[PDB]
RNA sequence: AUCUUUAAAAAUAAGCCCUGAAGAAGGGC
């Protein structure tokens, strides 16, 4: 019996330039599965299957290592030297078990791992897809609205979907019209194929870039980074290889134009253009735009950065509804917080006195200590007291002796407390 | 037949590189190729005042000079036909298209 | 725009917490910035493989062929076979 | 010294050798292809045949003559001044028969008016730096 | 009243069935009953673009 | 119609109030 299931399952394939060598390993899986159960310790089988005659031969499967960790697995190498000497360390010596007949019922567990082998295959070819046009962009016809998502025919009845916050935030759609995107990052989700076509993710205004502008295409410019509001302003950071070249002015164009077109083409996105440094802090500078960044201190092991402004443009440093610092919080790579001078110089002396009082939790003799900290901090407890040459020398004369009792009072204040409070059990 | 295309533009970098794009298009899907031919650089003006009071800023009015080409045609397929609608064309550039 | 003024209204209740609290600031939270740079580029070999004239036209659509060919073998052994199992 | 036809004869040839850079064909096709479309008939032909042969069948000789300028100049171009600056240097590697102030001239205001952006400071940079090439007389 | 009536592309407003331009229209600015053939303007990437098509390729506002 | 010296910068948009130091978080109309 089944003797059906053969003819029907080389009617189901051959549909992708490969008729039987899927199946092949299917029937391995498949068979080798079912006797599993049956014998209940640890029995890995291997078939040979023939397609010809119909017959099919199962052979017994020993797994060949030095050891024998459970029983009667392993056939300990000395003796797979004896039955065949080709066979070797790695594979498993061909013993014969006596089974010949199409099969026994269940007969059934072949038709849906055949179920089960296509569907696989299936997302095999549109991972290929996935593989072909990620990422492009394309554009496609819409078919069906279902008040959350949309379906797109992008050619050959190439259906796409598009989701609520993968756009725009007020889009109007007509049935007919097409729409551009890039694509995506794949989900299956279910059984089938499904295509996500962004606007609103940051590769649609970078790839919008990518066609505008032919020095991309040419390698000339180099785009860094990219931040966005999918309706209201946008930051992306572009560099040059070689130095002559302006990418700034590359990417605007004449008049506008560039950042106005692709402006256009999705709404009313301010764009602007940035030049990327090599330096962590003066890319900042730059990304902070249009600010006037008066100083900068860079905050290290936390990735933080502290702004201040000057006066008048101190909403148009931070942005109308904290846009410019949230974006330049997205452009870049170090946090940022941004403040006046007032609240810079007020932040300078928060931390001096700061230092001053958790220096008072140690034992922290009459007042010239404290000028020390005030004149040369070397504050969190002199980055454990590893500073060259006398403090590159500093001249209070107390060459060898005072220098000794600070690093002495500092490794076992470090020592004591921060093993009394910092370290854990 | 035509098809005829005529491309109108303001920078010569997308132009150059949109006519290399539509021949190299032509050529790979298995039509000949027509042209194409450069015409001259027709230039134009119009005075945008982006701000207040008329000529106190001492600056340009926003003039501009003006590139185009033409390319045609002749017995194409549906390979080139789809192929043409399936690419995407820059922008900034004006497509001045026939058929026929 | 227009509102958000309100708390600009409120920069005295502001002032009490600069100088209770000296040594914090306006801050700003920082999400996914990690794969915005890789995906900010391939930087050509994309529209390479891809090269906006060529490789839409040449490769369009490429599993096209095995959705049809999918459903239409269960489909096929009922509306082939027929409903008279 | 020369008739006004073989001026429209250059601007008639940058077309032509526009559309053989651009196309990649045959010469002997695209001149063929290109004789039948034009209507402005003042064309000194025998020269725009002469140029379209000499440009066509050369070389590793003409990057020769401009690769001492695209060893000061980054290698891109410029597709119309391609077509100027090459067929400039087959006229001034070519024509000892008409004079030699002539061609640069009318095809620097000609390239000026139908090249790119500015075009003309360009070519006037390049050619006075190709004076001093291989032809060696200044006649 | 759930108020739809599309039959309806960018263009204003005809209705294009072949070729490149399927799903899209235009008007015929210049009609050439002697020729046979239709100028429709597509507005493709917000743009018009002008071209000649049949009386069976389109469809007449 | 016989010399004119190495290529050009863009956003003008998001309604009204309460809690909160918040341009962190949420509520109302």
């Amino acid at each position: 019996m089944n003797k059906e299931i053969l003819a029907v399952v080389e009617a189901v394939s051959n549909e992708k330039a490969l008729p039987r060598e899927k199946i092949f390993e299917a029937l391995e899986s498949a068979l080798a599965t079912a006797t599993k159960k049956k014998y209940e310790q640890e029995i890995d089988v291997r078939v040979q299957i023939d397609r010809k005659s119909g017959d099919f031969d199962t052979f017994r499967r020993w797994l060949v290592v030095d050891e024998v960790t459970q029983p009667t697995k392993e056939i300990t190498l000395e003796a797979a030297r004896y039955e065949d000497e080709s066979l070797n360390l790695g594979d498993y010596v061909e013993d014969q078990i006596e089974s010949v007949t199409f099969d026994r019922i269940t007969t059934q567990t072949a038709k849906q791992v055949i179920v089960q082998k296509v569907r696989e295959a299936e997302r095999a070819m549109v991972v290929d897809q996935f593989r072909e046009h990620e990422g492009e962009i394309i554009t496609g016809v819409v078919k069906k609205v279902n008040r959350d998502n949309i379906s797109l025919d992008l050619g050959n009845n190439a259906e796409a979907v598009i989701l609520r916050e993968d756009m725009l935030p007020r889009e109007n759609f007509r049935p007919g019209d097409r729409v551009r995107g890039v694509l995506y990052s794949v989900r299956p989700e279910a059984r089938g194929a499904q295509l996500f076509v962004t606007r609103s993710k940051p590769e649609m205004l970078i790839e919008l870039f990518r066609i505008e502008v032919p020095e991309i295409g040419e390698e000339v410019i180099e785009i860094k980074a990219a931040a966005r509001d999918p309706g209201s302003r946008a930051k992306i950071a572009v560099k040059t290889n070689d130095k002559r070249i302006d990418p700034v002015g590359a990417c605007v164009g004449m008049r506008g134009a560039r950042v106005q077109a692709v402006s256009t083409e999705l709404g009313g996105e301010r764009i602007d253009i940035v030049l990327w440094d090599d330096n962590p802090a003066q890319f900042v500078i730059n990304a902070m735009a249009p600010a006037d960044v008066a100083s900068i201190v860079v905050d290290e092991d936390k990735h933080t950065m502290d702004i201040a402004v000057e006066a008048g443009n101190l909403a148009q440093a931070i942005g109308r509804n904290g846009q410019n610092v949230r974006l330049a919080s997205q452009l870049s790579g170090w946090e940022l917080n941004v403040m006046t001078v007032d609240d810079l110089q007020a932040k300078h002396q928060a931390e001096a006195h700061a230092a001053i009082d958790t220096f008072t939790k140690y034992l922290d003799i009459d007042e010239d200590f404290a000028t020390v900290l005030v004149e040369e901090g070397f504050s969190t407890l002199e980055e454990l007291a590893y500073v060259p040459m006398k403090e590159l020398l500093e001249i209070e004369g107390l060459d060898e002796p005072t220098v000794e009792a600070l690093r002495e009072r500092a490794k076992n204040a470090l020592a004591t407390i921060a093993q009394a409070q910092q370290e854990s059990l | 037949q035509r098809i005829r295309i005529r491309l109108k533009a303001f920078d010569h970098r997308l132009i150059d590189q949109a006519t290399a794009e539509i021949v190299e298009t032509a050529k790979r899907t298995g039509a000949q190729v027509r042209g194409p031919i450069p015409l001259p650089t027709r230039s134009e003006r119009f005075t945008v005042l982006i701000s207040p009071h008329v000529n106190k800023d001492a600056r340009d009015q926003y003039e501009i000079r003006t590139h185009l080409r033409l390319v045609d045609i002749v017995e194409p397929t549906e390979k080139t036909v789809d192929a043409l609608m399936r690419l995407d064309l820059a922008a900034g550039v004006d497509v001045q298209i026939s058929l026929g | 725009a227009a509102q958000t003024r309100r708390r600009e209204r409120r920069a005295e209740k502001q002032a009490q917490w600069k100088a209770a609290n000296p040594l914090l600031v306006g801050v700003s939270a920082k999400p996914v910035n990690r794969p915005i740079l890789s995906l900010n580029r391939k930087p050509k070999s994309r529209v390479e493989s891809a090269l906006n004239p060529i490789a839409d036209l040449t490769v369009a659509e490429y599993h096209k062929q095995i959705e049809s060919n999918l459903q239409r073998i269960e489909r096929k052994n009922q509306r082939t076979w027929y409903s008279k199992p | 010294m020369e008739p006004a036809a073989r001026r429209r004869a250059r601007e008639c040839a940058v077309q032509a050798l526009y559309s053989w850079q651009l196309s990649q064909n045959d010469i002997a096709d695209v001149e063929y292809q290109f004789l039948a479309e034009q209507d402005v008939k003042d064309v000194d032909v025998l020269y725009f045949r002469e140029l379209l042969a000499g440009v066509a069948t050369n070389t590793a000789y003409l990057d020769g003559l401009m690769k001492p300028y695209l060893s000061r100049l980054l290698e891109e171009l410029g597709q119309v001044e391609k077509a100027v600056l090459r067929i400039a240097l087959y006229e001034l590697s070519k024509r000892s028969d008409v004079p030699y102030k002539v061609a640069i001239n009318e095809a620097i205001e000609l390239a000026k008016s139908f090249g790119a952006e500015d075009s003309h400071k360009f070519v006037n940079g390049v050619l006075d730096k190709a004076a001093p090439v291989i032809r060696p007389n200044k006649k | 009243k759930p108020r739809p009536k599309t039959l309806f592309e960018p263009g204003e407003m005809v209705r294009v069935n072949d070729g490149p331009f399927a799903d899209f229209n235009g008007v015929v600015e210049e009609v050439d009953y002697e020729k046979s053939r239709l100028k429709v303007s597509v507005s493709i990437f917000g743009r018009a673009t002008p071209v000649e098509l049949d009386f069976s390729q389109v469809e007449k506002a």
